[PDB]
């Protein structure tokens, strides 16, 4: 009983750790990733329109 | 009251496993769609200008 | 008879065991995957109506 109601701190702690890490590996590389997008599409707006 | 501490832990642990992840890949996928729906329009623009002209 | 009417009372255990087990092993998992389904389909309904 011991073991598991210490387990359940265990998982308490590891929900933000979950928080924090799935954060830095998915919403920042999709920020990034849109920005990107945005960028390279304005440059081939710009050369399309003026070719 | 060892499977009622389990109940505790399990439900936290499906929290940290599938919940969080869900609304990380919602956010990804909308993130992606609004850059793809970005380039659509500007190349549709573009596309639009040069057959105008 | 003392085996069986002890082990009536091992079963009076049991059955709350089997409560609490089966609670954490099928209901919530449920209930998550419930949870992540509702996102998933609200992200790809976000995506969809937008492409």
């Amino acid at each position: 009983v011991v073991e598991r109601a210490q387990q359940v701190a265990v998982q308490e702690q590891e929900i933000a750790r979950r928080e924090k890490e799935l954060e830095a590996r998915v919403r920042k590389p999709a920020e990034a990733e849109r920005y990107k997008l945005e960028r390279l599409a304005e440059a081939e707006k710009s050369q399309l329109i003026m070719q | 009251a060892v499977e009622a501490q389990e109940i505790l832990r399990t439900d936290k642990e499906l929290i940290a496993t599938v919940r969080r992840p869900a609304e990380a890949e919602a956010h990804r996928i909308q993130q992606i769609a609004e850059g793809e729906k970005v380039k659509q329009v500007l190349l549709a623009q573009a596309e639009a200008e040069k057959i105008r002209k």
